[PDB]
């Protein structure tokens, strides 16, 4: 049947079938299987593009959202394979001064958050983490800790 | 805690 927003694809390179959710962007090998409330940490990277182009990591902003996709797939890419955590990257890299408490919103419910980010994260799973999500903040990866 | 989301 599957959970919310979970299609089946096949991979391009191996041709082995995987699953996507086109809500939070996750993909997973595995066959994936509401609250008032979620606590969820996020990472977020701004690009020239941002509503806001400025960051307590710089003044003005200046790469471009093409770039800042890249940034975020390099961070998902050490998060999945343990290289790094994601509370480290966060603290290190997140264009937002919730950085310095490891990326952590606190929690929040529906008509809190930008939609895209509200839809992620209610669609998360407890100690899921999303794809790339963008609003118009900049592009996210959240990880839902409640 | 610093204007644009939480």
């Amino acid at each position: 049947k599957l959970p919310p927003g979970w299609e089946k694809a096949m991979s391009r390179s191996s041709g082995r079938v995987y699953y996507f959710n086109h809500i939070t962007n996750a993909s997973q090998w595995e066959r994936p299987s509401e609250p008032a409330r979620v606590r969820c940490s996020h990472l977020l990277v701004k690009h020239s593009q941002s509503r806001r182009p400025s960051s307590w990591r710089q003044e003005k902003i200046t790469r471009t959202k093409e770039e800042a996709l890249e940034l975020i797939n390099g961070y998902i890419q050490k998060i999945k394979s343990g290289e790094e955590d994601f509370e480290s990257l966060a603290s290190q890299f997140s264009d937002c001064s919730s950085a310095k408490a490891r990326g952590d919103l606190g929690a929040f419910s529906r008509g809190q958050m930008q939609k895209p980010f509200e839809d992620a994260s209610f669609a998360l799973r407890t100690g899921e983490m999303s794809g790339p999500v963008f609003t118009d903040s900049g592009i996210h990866i959240i990880l839902r800790t409640e | 805690q610093a204007s644009t989301p939480r």
